[PDB]
């Protein structure tokens, strides 16, 4: 119903520029009080800035203040975030927030969030390799299968199986960060392991940030 | 600067718990526009309590807000095992700012032991045809959240390439794990069989694996 869905985020150099946008749909988006709520990874949350019903009234953090622009179109309900001068502290996925009428700070509506990344570093697209079931499955009851999603940068990459048509006994484990700076995951499906010759299972693999999507084929031996 | 709210809060089963928030006169003690907010692991945030104590529909009267000087309180009744989250308090500041906690980690404790599921892969071929080898070694379904890993070449440890994950908790409330030993093909090769050994209270599962 409520509708909030953020764009425009990935992964960018220290110094440089993004702007994030946020379509909605399913309220009068004109009459409301938007705003940008940061949250760095495995930290708190923090208000970036605000935007009035008209966008003629406008308030900043500090830590944005000279840097960032809160802007909306009321005709294309959209909100902006203009980000420019970004540094590594700035790394965090940004939510658009939707102020309950009545309130000023009051968050009714989150959306999903679109995560920025700011890194010296580049990115790097993954190697995926098959995790064969163990020799003797088929000399049993269950097999587990899966796919080795090596070296990316930066977080995150889905795995799916068969084109998101197997959700069942899936386990996409969460990511190593290797010394290297590079992440690796590993994603299992639990299957019988008399299915092995009838079935055929694929890990489809994405990873947004360097435009990679894989699907390997898992075959057993 | 920030709303201090305790980093950590545990508690047990039908149990009740207090967060507290404390601002200033200048914020949650100057003004009634304290919300709260529950956050579930890579999820949105969830409005649970507005203007100190008012419950937006469909939150349970489980959840409930209380004021007194420069604190707010949420108080969380009947303790279910789907409130341990991340709790912040929010309030509106005399600087026309916006302002939350620090956020608070509710922890629910009771559940069973649960031993870990060890699945241990060899490096495949496309990696070894790539001069590369990986094993890789998934702990799975255990409780408490603590283990040990341990590599293994047909005796004798191995420190060296070895990278392991901090246990998390996964979608059936238990700890997942992820254990990878990096090798050149040729190590591999060298060797009779490889060994994962996890430890979890005491009690060692060891999965092998071979070039075979």
């Amino acid at each position: 119903e409520v509708q909030l869905l953020e764009s425009g985020g990935g992964l960018v150099q220290p110094g440089g520029s993004l702007r994030l946008s946020c379509a909605a749909s399913g309220f009068t988006f004109s009459s409301y009080i938007m705003m940008w709520v940061r949250q760095a990874p495995g930290k708190g949350l923090e208000w970036v800035s605000s935007i009035y019903p008209s966008g003629g009234i406008t308030f900043y953090a500090d830590t944005v203040k000279g840097r960032f622009t809160i802007s909306r179109d009321n005709s294309k309900n959209t909100l902006y975030l203009q980000m420019n001068s970004l540094r590594a502290e700035d790394t965090a996925v940004y939510y658009c927030a939707r102020i309950k009428l009545g309130t000023v700070t009051t968050v009714d509506y989150w959306g999903q969030g679109t995560l920025v990344t700011v890194s010296s570093a580049s990115t790097k697209g993954p190697s995926v390799f098959p995790l064969a079931p163990s020799s003797k499955s088929t000399s049993g009851g269950t097999a587990a299968l899966g796919c080795l999603v090596k070296d990316y940068f930066p977080e995150p990459v889905t795995v799916s199986w068969n084109s998101g048509a197997l959700t069942s006994g899936v386990h996409t484990f969460p990511a190593v960060l290797q010394s290297s700076g590079l992440y690796s995951l590993s994603s299992v499906v639990t299957v019988p392991s008399s299915s092995l010759g009838t079935q055929t299972y694929i890990c489809n693999v994405n990873h947004k940030p360097s435009n990679t999507k894989v699907d390997k084929r898992v075959e057993p031996k | 600067s920030a709303l201090t709210q305790p980093a950590s809060v545990s508690g047990s089963p039908g149990q009740s718990i207090t967060i507290s928030c404390t601002g200033t006169s200048s914020d949650v003690g100057g003004y009634n526009y304290v919300s709260w907010y529950q956050q579930h692991p890579g999820k949105a945030p969830k409005l649970m309590i507005y203007d100190v104590s008012n419950r937006p529909s469909g939150v349970s009267n489980r959840f409930s807000g209380s004021k007194s000087g420069n604190t707010a309180s949420l108080t969380i009744s009947g303790l279910q095992a789907e409130d341990e989250a991340d709790y912040y308090c929010s309030s509106y500041t005399s600087s026309s700012t916006r302002v939350f906690g620090t956020g608070t980690k509710v922890t629910v404790l009771g559940q069973p032991k649960a031993n870990p599921t060890v699945t241990l892969f060899p490096p495949s071929s496309e990696e070894l045809q790539a001069n590369k080898a990986t094993l890789v070694c998934l702990i799975s379904d255990f409780y408490p959240g603590a283990v040990t890993v341990a590599w293994k070449a047909d005796g004798s440890p191995v420190k060296a390439g070895v990278e392991t994950t901090k246990p998390s908790k996964q979608s059936n409330n238990k700890y997942a794990a992820s254990s990878y030993l990096s090798l050149t093909p040729e190590q591999w090769k060298s060797h009779r069989s490889y060994s994962c050994q996890v430890t979890h209270e005491g009690s060692t599962v060891e999965k092998t694996v071979a070039p075979t």
